[PDB]
């Protein structure tokens, strides 16, 4: 944390500064103290060269363990090229798709993803804003933006807005005297990346560019290990387990090949050789289309995603530290409540405007009204006829833009009423008088005689009248209602509303004639002993969705925690609005009121919900903090810093959450930038909250927040079907090549025909699965632990590759056998014979029959082999489709039906095998051959087994949901 | 990795794997019993026949003479084993692939079968049966002779089986 200087008295800081307080610095010495220190600017990262962004997505996890494959695979090609010559593209090639598919599977992503016034030489003049340098006399005034970290010297009415710190929009105090310990805290000081929202100011300049409060948390803030997204970390645990076993069989067909008799050129061509198999070539492609599909559909939910990882980012934490003002917020705020008819009466806060209206009929109201509308200067700005009322600028201090707003509401246009009662005169709010009133024509034609209207402090305005106005008559004011005044003054002041007294007085015409004249200077009028009215006072209202969005995320067992700049009594209001503090709730301090009993007395542990003040919070240790954030489930942390936004969220990780910080302000970004997920309002949003933000909120929905965390979820499942329906084929890939080599037997299946199934066949319905649904009610629950459940896990590789894929590999060769034996080759005889069945010398082979073949004659035969079985996988892969379509539920329930993607992709994948097999140069071109009608139906039993053994086993499953086939077999 | 439920674990596959070979074998065994002992079910693929010859690149029996195809009966086993016929600068030998009831239709580069023996029966109808030089001028050079079949019934695949119906050898006599 940063210290200072704000204790210094102003001529001790002139001192430390080489500084005139009156004049400022000189023009020379001026120049002089910029060459030493630099300029007033930030001192960039550089920016970020195009190639630099292409080759670190190169690495992307499954890319470097793709190169590993590609470059063993070379290791294939090397050693064989070298001692035995075996001129093919099998491992050239097949090392080469590997590494490309990141070329192209990188390309995804690609294609998818001022001046200032200073006082100088006792003159003032404006200047370019880099030019100001510490030590100079700086001006700022209402409307302006601070140039640099200043101390204030002087200071006239002035407040400012320093949401970019707190995140808090509503004004502060900016005055000469320090407030407080803290710097951010004292009134003292002003802050470069705020804006002086009204009055005017005289500061001394502490600190420029790079050095203020502000331009330093972006590099704070920035150069921060903005962590990672919780799917990248997931799609990393499924690759180590696919690699796992990839090399476990591939050298323990190393030693087994040994034993049989293969050399160290042999046993080691089949350990690359067991590559294709255990790594899913295919996968990382269908992740990112899935990733892309789902960030597609919540564009049409306009909520745009920047991040293809940032689509799931929504389920996998425990505690959400969430920023206030512009996050949870849209950023404003507006008057609240009434008091008139000795009652209190709440108007409607919200932008919608969706509360209900509290009071016409009163004839007092109107009384009130016409002076809330009259008694006041402000305009609204022109033009804004289209815009609806609370949106529109109004020309005015916020205090009476409140009371235009409010009237212009609910009464109509307020011109009117200022046509219809001409202003004759007026006292303009004193800072002395502490009350502002006008004299006016009454409209009433009988009358139009003169109405006095004011307006201030409601102490003042009560010391000044004889009577009430209740319903429509006057009354004495009686002690008694002297108190139901004081009460309400009192409970709207303890709302945290600022409030303000209104009465008015029926001038006697007798004094006043119509031409009458009214001395403004002097009191030629009565302002004592008048009507009081009622009282009016203030608030603010938060976005539609957000109370209904924090609802959803806490069924989704995400905690929610505001961080919020703003004060305390403001913060709690709205985390009860909110629901982040649910009723019934209670801090200590609440029981301890209640009680009427003292904190100290007060059990902790009785308090589940907690409001803790910056200024406290700095006290504390990390410790501490983990401490509150273990013991309580509704908390609030108020008044903080950027910093301290930080080290809540830092102290949120430091239990093993994933957390998403929600911000619109400057003051964010050290949080934003920490959390896991850093989401940032799209228009109210500051620029650095946007820059340091994973996603944006175009919207300002914060309702997206729940479509974002529901986006990681349902396509995160459907991911490993799709994950699971690729990996299965594996194995009816793989176990051909052994056992032509265990067996001796022909080739059953060739590199060509593979790829036909992972690059043609297989796409269509691996994507397919993206469009599945829910099994269950997925919001039910609670977020996956990133580090326990991963997306590729044991149980599915046992389930792809022990059990589904195994009964694929026999229904393959299966059909291998039919085309042989009905050719003349019966099984028996197949074991042995591929020395001569690939000796390219024999012309002669004799078939079990006795009849000889050629040396293409048995190829072609081999070849159809190599087309049935590749024929064969698809028909299993129509069952691994079906099955792999739902985890838990049968194909009953799911209805396997409706998906009509995946549909389609059975009728496409079919009839692509159909063209590879029928068409005509295919069988040259791809070695492809023709299949005679009946070869299509060999796998046939093994696929209806297939969807019997799996749903047979998930019936199982849902029958005992706490036991064994779901333990093993439970993706 | 589980303890004292190891036994759920492999007693399933016993008897689930079990069930997997077991309904394996029970659709290997159906398909077999629908071919002929005699016969396979596609010729096709043996088509039009290949030559390939010798050099790694009768008691009982019937006499007979050079004549037309002799027909056996039908592929049965109704009669006994169908009868067969009997019968430097390298010398090499060719024989037709022998294919089931299949008729051979009959009725200058560098210097350098019988109707009666078809159709043939096949291994099961009949075991022993029988199936039906290069004294050149030049040497110690590579040589490529090509020696082929004719007749309707025989076809070539040039881009292929360069073996169908055609050797295609390299012999040098290097002294």
């Amino acid at each position: 944390m940063e210290i200072n200087d704000h204790q210094l008295s102003v001529a001790e800081l002139e001192q430390k500064y080489q500084t005139s307080a009156t004049k400022g610095l000189s023009a020379s010495l001026a120049a002089e103290l910029l060459l030493r220190d630099g300029p007033n600017a930030l001192r960039p990262p550089r920016g970020t060269p195009e190639y630099v962004k292409f080759a670190r997505q190169l690495a992307g996890g499954l890319q470097c363990l793709m190169w590993v494959a590609a470059a063993i695979c070379l290791i294939a090609f090397a050693i064989q090229a070298s001692e035995g010559d075996l001129t093919t593209d099998d491992n050239l090639y097949l090392a080469l798709a590997l590494i490309a598919v990141v070329v192209v599977t990188g390309c995804f992503g690609y294609y998818q993803e001022q001046q200032a016034t200073v006082i100088r030489d006792g003159d003032k003049f404006q200047i370019n804003a880099d030019q100001l340098v510490v030590g100079d006399l700086v001006e700022m005034k209402g409307g302006d933006r601070v140039p640099a970290d200043i101390r204030i010297l002087q200071a006239q009415g002035r407040k400012v807005d320093n949401s970019s710190l707190t995140g808090e929009s509503e004004p502060q105090t900016r005055s000469p005297e320090c407030t407080h310990e803290s710097p951010l805290e004292t009134r003292n000081i002003a802050f470069f990346s705020t804006m002086c929202l009204e009055g005017t100011a005289q500061g001394l300049v502490v600190n420029t560019g790079d050095r203020t409060i502000i331009g330093r948390i972006a590099s704070l803030a920035s150069g921060v290990e903005n962590e990672k997204t919780p799917i990248a970390i997931e799609i990393e645990h499924f690759v180590d387990i696919i690699a796992g076993l990839a090399i476990l069989f591939g050298a323990t067909f190393f030693i087994v090949a040994m034993c049989i008799g293969y050399t160290f050129l042999r046993a080691m061509v089949f350990f690359m050789a067991i590559v294709v198999a255990y790594v899913p070539e295919g996968l990382l492609a269908t992740v990112t289309v899935c990733l892309s599909l789902t960030a597609k559909r919540l564009a049409s939910k306009n909520c745009v995603v920047k991040n293809l990882e940032a689509v799931e980012t929504l389920g996998s934490t425990s505690v959400i530290c969430s920023d206030k003002t512009g996050t949870l917020t849209q950023n404003r705020m507006t008057v609240s409540h009434l008091w008139f008819d000795n009652h209190i009466h709440s108007a409607d806060t919200t932008e919608d405007q969706s509360g209900q209206t509290f009071d016409q009929s009163s004839e007092t109201w109107r009384a009130l009204c016409r002076v809330l509308t009259l008694c006041n200067r402000a305009a609204f700005k022109s033009g804004q006829d289209a815009v609806p009322v609370p949106k529109r600028i109004v020309i005015g201090d916020a205090s009476e833009t409140a009371l235009l707003k409010f009237s212009e509401l609910t009464l109509g246009n307020a011109m009117g009423y200022r046509e219809r009662f001409p202003k004759v005169c007026e006292i303009p709010f004193n800072s002395t008088n502490k009350f502002q009133l006008s004299i006016h024509t009454l409209e009433d034609p009988r009358d139009p005689r003169h109405v006095l209207v004011m307006k201030g402090a409601p102490e003042r305005v009560l010391e000044r009248c004889s009577s009430i106005l209740i319903k429509g008559q006057e009354l004495p004011l009686d002690e008694q209602w002297r108190e139901a005044f004081q009460t309400a003054y009192l409970s709207l002041g303890g709302l945290g509303e600022r409030v303000l007294g209104f009465c008015q007085l029926y001038l006697s015409e007798k004094d006043y004639p119509p031409g009458y004249a009214f001395d403004v200077e002097a009191m030629n009028f009565p302002t004592s002993g008048l009507s009081f009215a009622g009282l009016v006072s203030m608030i603010d209202p938060p976005r539609a969705t957000v109370p209904d969005a924090v609802l959803k995320c806490r069924t989704a067992g995400i905690r929610v925690i505001m961080v919020t700049g703003d004060h305390p009594i403001t913060a709690k209001a709205i985390a009860a609005s909110v629901g982040i503090i649910s009723e019934g709730s209670e801090t200590v301090e609440d029981i301890a009121a209640r009680l009427r009993v003292p904190v100290d007395q007060v059990n902790r542990k009785d308090a589940r919900a907690c409001v803790i003040n910056g200024m406290q919070l700095k006290d504390m240790d990390p410790s501490e903090l983990v401490e509150a954030l273990r013991t309580h489930p509704e908390m609030v942390f108020a008044r903080t810093s950027p910093q301290q936004k930080l080290v809540i969220v830092e102290s949120c990780q430091r239990l093993g959450a994933i957390v998403a910080v929600t911000g619109d302000g400057v003051n964010d970004s050290p949080a934003l930038k920490k959390a896991d997920i850093g989401v940032a309002m799209g228009i109210a949003g500051s620029d650095a909250a946007k820059n340091a933000a994973d996603m944006i909120l175009l919207d300002d929905n914060f309702a997206s927040i729940v479509t974002g965390v529901e986006q990681g979820r349902l396509i995160f499942d459907n991911l490993k079907k799709s994950i699971a329906y690729t990996l299965t084929k594996n194995i009816p890939e793989l176990t051909p090549y052994l056992i032509y080599i265990t067996v001796s037997v022909p080739l059953p299946l060739g590199c060509i025909t593979i790829l036909f199934i992972e690059l043609c066949t297989d796409i269509f319905p691996s994507v397919s699965l993206a469009y599945e649904k829910a099994e269950s009610d997925i919001m039910h629950l609670r977020p996956r632990n990133p580090k326990r459940d991963r997306l590729v896990n044991e149980p599915l590789a046992a389930y792809s590759y022990f059990q589904i894929g195994a009964i694929q590999s026999f229904a393959g060769f299966t059909d291998y056998f039919t085309a042989m034996a009905q050719e003349g080759w019966f099984p028996l005889l197949c074991v042995g014979l591929r020395p001569q069945w690939e000796n390219h010398h024999l012309q002669d082979l004799q078939d079990s029959y006795g009849q000889e073949w050629t040396f293409g004659q048995r190829l072609y035969q081999q070849y159809t082999c190599y087309t049935v079985f590749f024929i064969s996988i698809e028909m299993c892969q129509i069952a691994d489709v079906l099955i792999r379509k739902t985890r838990r539920l049968s194909a009953f329930q799911q209805g396997f039906f409706r998906n009509r993607i995946l549909v389609i992709a059975i009728v496409f994948q079919v009839c692509i095998g159909c063209f590879l097999c029928y068409c005509p140069g295919m069988p040259n071109i791809f070695n492809f051959m023709p299949i005679r009608f009946q070869w299509w139906l060999v796998p046939m039993p093994f696929g209806l087994l297939i969807f019997v053994y799996d749903e047979i086993r998930k019936l199982g499953v849902r029958c005992c949901p706490g036991s064994w086939w779901d333990q093993e077999l439970y993706y | 990795r589980t303890l004292s439920r190891w036994v759920w674990i492999s007693l399933y596959y016993v008897a689930f794997y079990v069930v997997m070979s077991g309904i394996f074998a029970l659709c290997i065994y159906v398909l077999m019993r629908t071919i002929d002992p005699y016969t396979p079910d596609y010729q096709d693929q043996l088509k039009s026949p290949g030559v390939t010859l010798r050099p790694d690149v009768q008691e009982g029996s019937i006499n007979c003479t050079s004549e037309k195809y002799f027909f056996q009966e039908s592929f049965l086993a109704p009669n006994h084993t169908k009868f067969s016929c009997k019968f430097g600068k390298p010398c090499f030998i060719i024989k037709m692939n022998r294919i089931v009831k299949f008729l051979p239709g009959n009725s200058d580069g560098p210097p350098l079968y019988s109707l009666h023996y078809f159709p043939y029966y096949g291994k099961k109808a009949q075991p022993h049966y029988s199936n039906p030089k290069l004294l050149n001028v030049p040497r110690n050079r590579d040589v490529v002779i090509v020696c082929k079949i004719l007749a309707e019934h025989v076809s070539f695949d040039n881009p292929h089986d360069p073996y169908e119906g055609k050797v295609e050898f390299k012999l040098k006599i290097q002294k």
